[PDB]
């Protein structure tokens, strides 16, 4: 889920300030006039409507994004496993750990065993997958870079340490009300929250 | 201390120190990180955490913490303060609404947040229990020796203050905190910057028409979007988050026991929970055939087990199997 | 246990600069930082500012961001206050401050800045023995004048300060463009002139030392 | 952009109860304006007492400690004493710096009387080989610290040629002062009687020389 960790806004008392496309993910800023910010000594700027105010707010991956996070993947087949037991004969032990490539042997114990490729392919995942903590899903993730807003995948990370993302949460900011100082951000919940 | 412009501060908009920003109620152990715009926590200089320093006038005022409340739909339980921030175990609560008491004044802050607990299973709870099984929840720390994240939090832009703004038995007169800067000039022409000690203005006379600013950046502040913009730079101050969200196993739920009951290749179930259960299964087959259901009002089940095998999952109640030949 | 000794006083033209130490002992100076007071000759006391002796940054009065730099020598313990293109009206005393109890609990000795455009003159020491005839009690005051120098400060002890008690150093003062100061101390009659006794002058804008000792008249 | 606001003077006698206070411009002093309070003895020698409103520093007496009273912060000396007599000063926070008060002169009654020692030096001849003669007139260890000097050469009241220092305060809370009679080597051998006469708390002490 992101957060929407607003910057604090610019308030120009008599004119504009023009506002630049910061690179910040999903970087909305819209300037703002007509306002007449309360600000602990009712307004401070003496203009009328030459008072401006620039709000800016981008998206930014939540503290939980780093441990509490989906995680989509592109899923192919790989390699099965398994810690095959053997109390053989009389030798009577060995749990070793194995693979299904049938041409691999695995001499722990004393015996030389070669298992599979076994014929049952069913990989359970499908190819796309989200996971989720422990619950896993087999889920058909729209993709990096395209998530719609409010769908799964508003904030799409390469990693936890990827600063770039692509945050389409539909990041509209609103002027504030009646001369004072605030920012409203109309944005969808995240499709991290739903999707909980 | 930050001083910002709280929502709905009892009567309606005011601006307090304790102006509620940045509500999480995101963790699954009842528990909300809120920032106030007020740095509690040591006092001005030095000591205990357990004091309080918000800011009355342009000034602080580093005294005890003596009757803070969080609150919400009910009364929420403090868990620990440290810088701006504090964690409190609540309820859930449409709203959210902090409040401490100076002596003389109420004083408190409120604030709109959708909140919910959800502990971590598939009970849908409302509340943590003495005991159950426990489980990774997600959940914030007591403590503060933590660095796992950290916010920006660069210098505060100019605030209002027209106290300063006296007059001079006919001109507005202004004055300086402790030689602070002041960034000054009226609507007439007259001193057009301000960086000075307590100055005159020869050219305008209403209060109501000038520049009563503070330019006061000897500490930094949080970047609430209820703050101005200090215009000049982005000046220093990484600070770091105490309370990060980490991997807690949470004290957590746990649904009665299933009344088992055989029939030929079918469990009838007589099934009676206590909050709201997620059942499902998985019958083994490569015919997966699952099935899931939210169970809170007790309810006689049926599942056509096959020959193979099926497994049942009463809650977080560890997933049972069973033999039906 | 805490001491925070400063540099002694300094006479400086306008315009020049002055750095002033404050060398801290006692405590861990790392987590304590300092005030830097300025106590202006009429006026009273007044913040200059603080500067945290640990990252180093430095928080300035408003009435002293400019010409003022506060730094340290961290690693000896020492913080300094530097007074650049020096105004006259600067002449003040400063002191260094602990900060800690949510407030200030030790101030150092104070180093008095006297911003006064002169040249440098040594001064002249003489000695002061007792009048020619008789001079008989059970004790006896000798003294020493030091006339005649500028800029501020001179030191002066007796026998090289093993000799304190028992002693009046006189603050200097202005006359005719010069500083002139005078010192007296007494002692026991057996002491003098049985043992010497001597006046120690020392003048650091001239490099000049003067050591004088007090003889008898006859 | 505060002001801190404390008594002038206040004068109590050895053993009594004294309060002085702080006050500040912009409202009730409040523990978040952590007073501090210290004490300016003779020699500029600072000393802080109290902190954080009532924390006493250590090695200060018992005698003293901080509170608020009203909407002010103060300073109560228990059982004043002589040695209490110096400049208090109370200082405020306010968010972001320190403002001093004016400081309060507190005079505590005590320390007998003391008459002073004046002591008169000739000229030194070393000084005479410059074609200069200074009679230098010391006076320690006197109080109350107010004193007059007068000269008088050969019976006659000098009143150009003197210059007498201001009573500075010596450790033992005495006082001390000189005064300076500058003739010429040649005024020097011309008159014959050197005097320097110190009026104190009523008696009078004269010191002459004679050449």
């Amino acid at each position: 889920k992101y957060k929407t960790k607003v910057p604090s806004p610019v308030v120009k008392c008599c004119g504009a300030t023009q506002c630049t496309s910061k690179p910040h993910p999903d970087y909305q800023c819209q300037v703002f006039t007509g306002v007449y910010p309360f600000m602990w000594g009712g307004a401070y700027c003496f203009c009328d409507t030459e008072n401006t105010q620039m709000s800016e707010a981008y998206v930014e991956r939540s503290e939980e994004c780093s441990i509490d996070h989906a995680k989509a993947y592109k899923v192919h087949t790989g390699t099965v496993q398994a810690m095959v037991n053997i109390t053989y004969g009389s030798v009577s032990w060995r749990s070793a750990d194995v693979y299904v490539n049938g041409e691999t042997p695995a001499k722990i114990g004393d015996a030389k065993l070669i298992i599979g490729p076994l014929s049952s392919a069913w990989s359970p995942f499908d190819n796309k997958v989200v996971v989720y903590g422990h619950e896993v899903y087999n889920y058909d993730f729209p993709e990096y870079g395209t998530g719609k807003a409010g769908s799964f995948g508003d904030l799409q990370s390469r990693t936890s340490t990827s600063n770039d993302l692509y945050a389409n949460t539909n990041l509209k900011l609103q002027r504030p009300q009646a001369g004072i100082v605030h920012t409203p951000f109309t944005q969808a919940p995240s499709g991290f929250e739903r999707w909980k | 201390p930050y001083i910002a412009d709280c929502p709905n501060c009892g009567h309606s908009r005011c601006d307090s120190p304790i102006a509620i920003e940045e509500v999480r109620g995101d963790a699954h152990a009842g528990v909300i990180r809120i920032q106030t715009s007020a740095m509690f926590g040591l006092k001005t200089d030095g000591v205990d955490l357990a004091y309080m320093s918000f800011m009355n006038g342009k000034t602080q005022k580093s005294i005890k913490i003596d009757n803070l409340h969080v609150r919400t739909s009910a009364p929420c339980s403090l868990v620990s303060h440290h810088g701006y921030y504090i964690l409190a175990q609540c309820p859930p609560g449409d709203t959210v609404t902090v409040g401490f008491h100076d002596g003389p004044n109420r004083h408190t802050c409120t604030v709109a947040h959708k909140v919910e607990f959800r502990p971590v299973g598939r009970e849908k709870y409302r509340h943590p229990p003495e005991h159950g099984v426990e489980l990774p929840c997600n959940r914030y720390t007591h403590k503060r020796a933590d660095q796992g994240h950290y916010v920006e939090m660069h210098q505060p832009g100019l605030v209002a203050d027209h106290s300063l703004l006296s007059i001079h038995s006919a001109k507005v007169k202004i004055t300086v905190p402790s030689g602070a800067q002041v960034k000054y000039y009226c609507k007439c022409p007259d001193v057009r910057e301000g960086i000075t000690s307590s100055d005159h203005t020869t050219t305008c006379t209403d209060v109501k028409q000038c520049r009563a600013y503070l330019i006061d950046n000897k500490k930094w502040v949080y970047n609430s979007g209820r703050l101005p913009r200090g215009e000049g730079d982005t000046f220093k101050g990484k600070l770091h988050v105490p309370f990060v969200p980490v991997k807690a196993k949470c004290i957590a739920t746990l649904a009665p026991e299933p009344l088992v009951e055989h029939k030929h290749r079918t469990l009838i179930l007589h099934l009676h929970p206590d909050h709201p259960t997620l059942l499902t299964t998985r019958s083994l087959g490569s015919d997966a055939n699952p099935t899931r259901q939210w169970i809170e009002r007790p309810t006689t089940v049926n599942f056509t087990v096959t020959g193979e095998g099926l497994e049942y999952t009463w809650g977080n109640h560890p997933p049972k199997r069973v033999w039906a030949q | 246990q805490i001491q925070l000794v400063q540099s002694g006083r300094e006479v400086k033209n306008p315009g020049e600069t002055v750095k002033i130490s404050c060398k801290a002992s006692g405590y861990t100076f790392t987590e304590y930082p300092m005030l830097w007071v300025k106590q202006a000759p009429g006026k009273g006391f007044r913040w200059m500012g603080l500067i945290y002796t640990n990252t180093g940054e430095p928080t300035y009065a408003e009435e002293f961001k400019g010409r003022f730099v506060f730094s340290l020598e961290i690693s000896a313990s020492t913080a300094y206050l530097q007074i650049n293109n020096l105004t006259n009206e600067d002449t003040a005393t400063y002191f260094c401050v602990r900060d800690y109890f949510i407030s200030l609990d030790y101030w150092g000795q104070g180093t008095t800045l006297t911003v006064s455009s002169a040249k440098t003159t040594a001064p002249s020491v003489y000695p002061l023995a007792p009048v020619c005839g008789g001079t008989t009690g059970s004790s006896v005051t000798l003294g020493c004048l030091v006339k005649g120098y500028f800029p501020e400060p001179v030191t002066l002890t007796w026998n090289s300060g093993s000799l304190s008690s028992g002693v009046h150093t006189f603050p200097a003062l202005l006359q005719s463009g010069l500083y002139t100061l005078s010192s007296s101390v007494t002692v026991t009659s057996n002491t003098w002139p049985s043992q010497t006794i001597t006046c120690n002058v020392a003048h650091p804008a001239s490099s000049t030392k003067v050591d004088k000792k007090i003889e008898s008249r006859r | 952009q505060a002001v801190v606001t404390q008594e002038s003077a206040l004068t109590t006698s050895p053993g009594e109860t004294v309060t002085l206070t702080c006050r500040s411009n912009i409202g009730a002093v409040t523990s978040s304006n952590c007073a501090n309070w210290v004490q300016e003895k003779p020699d500029h020698f600072f000393t802080g007492l109290i902190g954080d409103t009532n924390n006493r520093r250590s090695g200060v007496p018992a005698r003293f400690s901080g509170s608020l009273i009203g909407d002010k912060a103060a300073l109560t000396i228990t059982g004043a004493q002589t040695e209490d007599e110096a400049i208090y000063f109370c200082a405020l926070w306010y968010n972001n710096l320190w403002v001093f008060g004016g400081g309060t002169k507190l005079t505590v009654l005590g320390q007998p009387k003391s008459s002073p020692s004046v002591t008169l030096f000739p000229p030194s001849s070393e000084e005479l080989e410059t074609n200069k003669a200074t009679l230098v007139c010391t006076i320690t260890d006197f109080y109350p610290g107010v004193v007059t000097v007068d000269w008088k050469v050969d019976g006659t009241p000098v009143t150009q040629g003197m210059e007498t220092t201001q009573p500075s305060k010596q450790s033992n809370n005495k006082y001390m002062a000189s005064s300076y009679l500058t003739l010429t080597a040649r005024a020097w051998e011309r008159h014959s009687s050197y005097s320097c006469q110190v009026t104190h708390e009523g008696h009078t002490v004269e010191k002459s020389l004679s050449r």
